[PDB]
C-alpha cells in the first residue's frame, strides 16, 4: 500500500484514509479557475502526483497526462501543438489527440506500427462557476454534483475564489478545517472584531457521540458528508480559565455565522453561513503529492442579476478576499503546516491523544475510508 | 449499587458488551472463559469505545489506533496506551450479571 | 538498534558505541549558558533527537518536550504562556504545568475527561559554572557530577566559553579531539606561536598499550572515562621525515601545554593544562541527531576572589576565545566535517585502517560500550 | 546487483545494461584533457563513483585514490604535496608515494608498524590526442585503442574537445546521443542553417533492419560497437506530416553529413562525419555517479602539416566550438535531464515504450550486457566485502 | 634465538590460542588446531588489534575489531576488510615443548 502494514493493521477504524497519503481516486477536483487557462495556451500542474496538461480548444477543456508514452519526459518540457488538435513530444515528435490521447502520428518516423496502436491517458475535465474541474479517475465520470457541497451548484450562486499550493498533506489541511476546537487559533481574528462575529474559544459537548455529527451516506445526487452538530446539545465556551481564574475570552459579536460546518469527500468544507449571513464559503484541500495541496478557496452568495454580480465582485476583491480568505484562513495555513512533521512517518495517526471535540474528526475517517471511490497509489503514479 | 447486564447466558465466552449508564460514562463487560470483567468503555489514550474493539483472552485491543489493555487489571497492554483503564465491581448472582461502582 | 546488524556483528570490541548514532540515553548534558535564558522567555533546542523547551521561572529551570499530546505540534510556533506555572498549546489550548508536565486544563473544553490524566514528558534541568545542563533521561538523575570532567566543578574554577552547533556526528568529534596524532592539523595554528607553544606534529607511543592509556571505572564520584598520557608516557615527534629527508618540523616553544588528556561520558574532552599552563579546557560534543552536534566548549582558570575575574575574563574574551577556542579549534571543526562521508554509511566503522596513536580512542569505544547509561534510539525520538 | 531483481527479471534481454546504474568497470575513461593538468598541480574528480587525484610528475600522469587509508577524507580537502613523489594526508600525516600508492612514511609516528605494510589504490593512466585516460579496473589495462572509436587514435586526426558536468546518469547520455530520430529537437540549432547542412528530421528505418544494424564484435582491437547506418539504408525524413499535412521540413542544405553513427563500448559515440564533411564527432558519457556524468566531447578532423593543424584550432575556437559542441548540443542536455524522473526508480526501463528507430539502441543494450567487463557496484566505491 | 620456547604442547587445548611476548619485537600468536600447532603475527594487519584475543574457528583466526579473519596455516586473508597477508612463523613441537621462530617465514 502506501504505509507500513504494521501500522495500518493498528488503525481498524480507518485504514483506507490514513494509506490514503496520495488522496482518493476517481472524484473530481478543482485545480484551476477557467480564466486562468486560455484558448490554445496548455497549462501544467500535478494533481494526485500525476502530472498533467490542460489545454482549451474552441472553447472546451481537454487533459492529457504530461508525460510521453516512448521516453517518458514531460511534453511541457518544450510545448509543440503543431496542429490545433494536436500535441507533439518535443523530443522524437511522437503526436497525441488532445481529444482521446491515441498516437496519431510520429513526425520522424510516419510509417510506425506503433501508430494508432497506442494511447495517451486522459482525464474528464468539467467547469463550473467558474472553476476547472478534473476527474483523476478512470472509466465513465459521475456527475460533478456527487463531488461537490450542497448548494455550490446552485444556478443564482454566485461563486469567486483564490487558490494556492500549501506546504502539507491534504489530510491535514481536512482535519483542521473540520476541527471544533480549532477555532482558539482564531480568536484574534481581524475579521471578527471587525464584522463583530461571535467566536467562542470551543465547546464542551453535551449528549452523547452520535449526536455531535450528522452523517450523510446518500444525496440523491450520491454526495457523502459529514455535518458538526458539538453546538446542538453543547456549552460554547466564552472564558477560558486556568487554573480556575480567567485569562482569556471568546468574541462576544452580535452576528452569529458559521453554525452550519461539513466536510463532503473527496475533501471539500462547507461552511455556512461565512464570513456573512449572506455567503457561504466552500474549500477544497486537493492532494497535489503527499507533501502538498491545492488550497482551492471560494465564497459563493446568490445573485439575481448582473447588479447584484457586480456588487458582490466588488466588496469581494475589497473586503472578503482580503480580510477573510486571506487574513482569517492565513492562520489555518500555518496550523497546518505545524502537524506535518509529527504525521510525516505515519507514526502520528497512533500515536496522537485526541479529545471529546475529535468525535467530528474521527467521523469524517470512517465516512472517508467507507465510501471513498478508490485509493491512489505509487503504482498509479509510476507503477512497471 | 449494581445493576443487571445481561443474563450470563446471553454473553458467550470471549464476547464484549457495552454498560450505558444514566448521567454516567459507559462501561464495557468482558466474558473471559466463564468469568466477567468490567472497565470503562472509552480508552484512555483518547475518545474510541473498547466495547467496539477485539478481545483476545484477557486482553481488549483498542480499534482507533491498536493500543490494548488486560480486563482483569485494567493495566495497558500495548502501545500507544499508558493510562490505567479503571475496573469496576462485577458479580453473578442467580445466573444474572451485575456490575457496581469503581473498585 | 540504529545500525544494520551486519556491522554491528562485526565490531564486537564496541557494538553499543557504534549503534549509539544519537547518542546516550540518561546522562547530563550542557545546551547553553545560563547567561542565554532570561525569566519568563522560553527557548528552544534539539538534544539527542528532541525537541525540547526551556523556561526560567521564578529562577529555576524547567525543561518540557516540545511536543503537543494532542495533535503533536510544536508549542514554540506560538508560546502562550498564560500564567507563570503553565503554557498553553496555540492549537486547541491544552495547557501544561512547566513542574511535572501534567495536563491540568484545555481552554477549548473545560469538562474534558483527559484533563488532569495526561502528562507531557519533562527532563531535569541543573545550572552549574554558568551552564544548562538537561538530564535527557528516564528516572531520578544522577549529579551533576558523574557526567563532568574532573575539576571541571571545583568551587573556585571560573568556567567560561562558548557553544555552536557543528554538522557531524557527535562520535567524529570526539574522535577528533581525543587523538594523539591529529595536533599535526594545528602545525601551523596562531595559538602555538603567538603563545610560545611546544607543541609536537604528534605524540606517539613510547611504553606499552595499557602504560599509556589509564582506564577509569574506580572512580567513586560515578566518573567513567580514560586518560592518554601522552607527556608522562609518549613520545613527542618534532621532525617529521619522508625517506629519511626531514620535510617538517614541529613547534619550539617554552610553554609546556597539553600532557594530560582524557574523555568522560557521555561526551566530553578534558585538556589539561590548556591553552596555557595554569589553564584547563573542557568541551562536549553533544549530539542534536545523527548528523549534528553542539560544540561546547568552556576554558577554565582557578580563581579565589572576586577580583582576578574581569582580569580573566577581558584575557578569556580578548585572547583565549578568540585564539585557543576559535584560532586553534576551528580546524578541528572541518576535520570533523571531512569524516562524515567515510563513517555516514557506518561501514567506516568496519573499514578504518588504524595505526598505534589510536590505543587511546579504541579504549574510549569499549568503555563508552560498557558504561553508557543508555543507548538513544528513533523510538525514543517518536514511538514504538 | 544495483538494481531490484524484480525489475531485472523484466528486461531478461538487457539486464546487465539495466543494472549497470554506475557504470562498467574494467575499461579505460577519458576524465579531462591533458593541458588542464600541469606538473605539481594534483587535480581531483570522481569516476564510477570513486573519489581520485591526478598530478603530474616529471610529466608523466599518475592516479590515486582521494580516501586517506586511516579514517577516510579526501586527501584533497588540504593538499599536501612534500616531496616531489609523495602526497602526505592533511589529518594524522600518512604518507603515500605516488608510483604505487605504498604508505611509504607516517610523519606522526615514524616508527609505525603500518609504514610500508598498507597501499592506497591506483589506476593507470595514459594521455593520448591531448586526452587524459583513466583505467577504471583492476589488473594490468588492455590497449587503450579497445575503448576508443575506430579513428580517434589516427596519426593525422587532430582532435580538439571540450568536456563539462551533465546532471543525468550515463546511459540516458547514450541513449540520447545514438538516437536517429532525437534530432527533431535540433531542427532549430544555428548550426543546421549557419553551416548549410541536410539534416532531415530523422532517419527513419530502411527496407531491412539487418543491413541498418551492425553489430562488430570482431574488430581486431578488440572495441566492441554498434552501428546504425542511416544514411546508406535508412530514410531522411525531411516532410513532418500530421494527419497527411506538412506542419514541419528539414533542412535542405548542400553539406552531406551524418553517415554513420556507433556506439561503442564502454560508452562513445562516433558520429561520420560531422559537424562538417571533412570532420567526425566523438563523445564519451563517462559515469561520476548514478546522477552525474562527464559530457566529454571531441571533434577530430584529419591534418596533413602544420599550417592545417593550426587553421583547424583556430576555426575550432571561433567556430565549431561555439556552433556545433555549443550551438547543435546544447540542446542535448536539457533533453537528457527530462529523461531522468522516468528512469530515476529504475522503473523506466520496463515502462518505456520504444519504437522501430530504436531498434540499434536495443542492440547495444544488448551488446553492453554481453561485452562489458565488469559492472561497477556501491561495494567497490565503499569497499570490497567477503566472509570466509 | 632462532627457535622461541613457547610452552608444553599440553598447556594449549585445542582451539584455543596463545599470545607470545618478544622483547624488541612484535608480539606473535602461536595457534592449536587439534594437535597441530601454528605461528603468526599477533597483530591484525588491517589495524591494531590482537588476533590471540580474537575467535579461532577450524585454521581460521577472526579479528576482534573488524571481523577481518586470516588462515591460521597460510597467514591468508580469509575475511574481509583485512588483504594484506600475516607473516607467518614456523612451529616445532620436541620435547613434548612447542617452540616458535624467531624470524618470520620468507616468502
Ligand atoms: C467557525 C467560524 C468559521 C470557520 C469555522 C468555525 N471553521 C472554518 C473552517 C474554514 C473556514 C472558516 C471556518
Ligand atoms: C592533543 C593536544 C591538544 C589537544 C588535543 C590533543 N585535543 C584537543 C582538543 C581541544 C584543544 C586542544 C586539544
Ligand atoms: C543522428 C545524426 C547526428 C547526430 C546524432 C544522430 N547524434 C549525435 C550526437 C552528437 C552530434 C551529432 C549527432
Ligand atoms: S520521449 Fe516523446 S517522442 Fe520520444
Ligand atoms: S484511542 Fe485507544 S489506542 Fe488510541
Ligand atoms: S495540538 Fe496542542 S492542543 Fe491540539
Ligand atoms: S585520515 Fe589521513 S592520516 Fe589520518
Ligand atoms: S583490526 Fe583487524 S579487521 Fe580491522
Ligand atoms: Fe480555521
Ligand atoms: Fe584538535
Ligand atoms: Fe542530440
Amino acid at each position: 500500500a502506501n504505509v507500513d502494514e504494521a501500522i495500518l493493521k493498528r488503525v481498524k477504524g480507518w485504514a483506507p484514509y490514513v494509506d490514503a497519503k496520495l488522496g482518493f481516486r476517481n472524484h473530481w477536483y478543482p485545480v484551476m479557475f477557467s480564466k486562468e487557462i486560455n484558448e490554445g495556451e496548455p497549462k501544467t500542474l500535478k494533481l494526485l502526483g500525476e502530472n498533467l496538461l490542460v489545454n482549451r480548444i474552441d472553447g472546451k477543456l481537454y487533459c492529457l497526462k504530461d508525460r510521453c508514452l516512448h521516453r517518458g519526459v514531460q511534453l511541457s518540457v518544450k510545448v509543440e501543438c503543431k496542429t490545433k488538435s494536436t500535441i507533439t513530444c518535443w523530443y522524437h515528435a511522437w503526436t497525441y489527440r488532445w481529444e482521446d490521447g491515441v498516437l496519431c502520428d510520429i513526425l520522424t518516423n510516419p510509417t510506425s506500427a506503433q501508430i494508432g496502436r497506442q494511447k495517451l491517458k486522459t482525464y474528464p475535465v468539467q467547469e463550473a462557476k467558474g472553476c476547472v474541474f478534473i476527474y483523476l479517475g478512470d472509466g465513465d465520470p459521475p456527475p460533478l454534483a456527487r463531488d461537490t457541497p450542497p448548494n455550490f451548484l446552485d444556478d443564482d450562486m454566485e461563486i469567486l475564489g483564490k487558490n494556492q499550493i500549501i506546504k502539507s498533506n491534504w489530510r491535514l489541511a481536512v482535519e483542521n478545517g473540520f476541527d471544533p476546537s480549532h477555532i482558539y487559533i482564531h480568536k484574534d481574528s481581524i475579521l471578527v472584531k471587525d464584522n463583530d462575529l461571535a467566536l467562542p474559544l470551543g465547546f464542551a459537548p453535551g449528549g452523547d457521540r452520535k449526536q455531535q455529527t450528522r452523517v450523510v451516506d446518500d444525496d440523491v445526487v450520491g454526495r457523502k458528508g459529514v455535518y458538526d452538530l458539538i453546538g446542538e446539545h453543547g456549552v460554547p465556551v466564552f472564558e477560558g480559565t486556568i487554573g480556575g481564574e480567567v485569562v482569556r475570552e471568546g468574541a462576544y459579536g452580535e452576528k452569529i455565522v458559521a453554525n452550519d460546518i461539513s466536510i463532503w469527500l473527496p475533501g471539500v468544507l462547507k461552511v455556512n453561513p461565512w464570513p456573512n449571513p449572506d455567503m457561504m464559503q466552500f474549500e477544497w484541500y486537493v492532494p497535489i503529492d503527499e507533501n502538498t495541496h491545492y488550497y482551492f478557496q471560494t465564497l459563493g452568495k446568490p445573485c439575481a442579476n448582473d447588479e447584484e454580480r457586480k456588487k458582490y465582485e466588488q466588496e469581494f476583491e475589497s473586503k472578503w478576499k482580503p480580510m477573510a480568505l486571506e487574513g482569517f484562513n492565513n492562520d489555518d495555513i500555518w496550523a497546518r503546516e505545524a502537524m506535518v512533521d509529527f504525521y510525516a512517518d505515519d507514526k502520528g495517526w497512533v500515536n496522537e491523544i485526541l479529545f471529546e471535540s475529535d468525535e467530528a474528526i474521527v467521523a469524517w475517517r470512517k465516512l472517508a475510508s467507507e465510501h471513498n471511490q478508490g485509493i491512489q497509489t505509487q503504482a498509479h503514479v509510476s507503477g512497471l | 449499587i449494581w445493576l443487571k447486564v445481561c443474563a450470563a447466558s446471553d454473553m458467550q465466552p470471549g464476547t464484549i458488551r457495552r454498560v450505558n449508564r444514566v448521567g454516567a460514562a459507559p462501561l464495557a463487560v468482558y466474558r473471559v472463559g466463564d468469568q466477567f470483567y468490567a472497565t470503562e468503555d472509552t480508552c484512555t489514550h483518547g475518545i474510541a469505545s473498547l466495547s467496539e474493539g477485539t478481545l483476545d483472552g484477557d486482553v481488549i485491543e483498542c480499534p482507533f489506533h491498536g493500543g490494548a489493555f488486560n480486563v482483569c487489571t485494567g493495566m495497558p497492554a500495548s502501545s500507544p496506551c499508558t493510562v490505567p483503564l479503571g475496573v469496576f465491581e462485577v458479580e453473578v448472582k442467580e445466573g444474572e450479571v451485575y456490575v457496581a461502582g469503581e473498585k
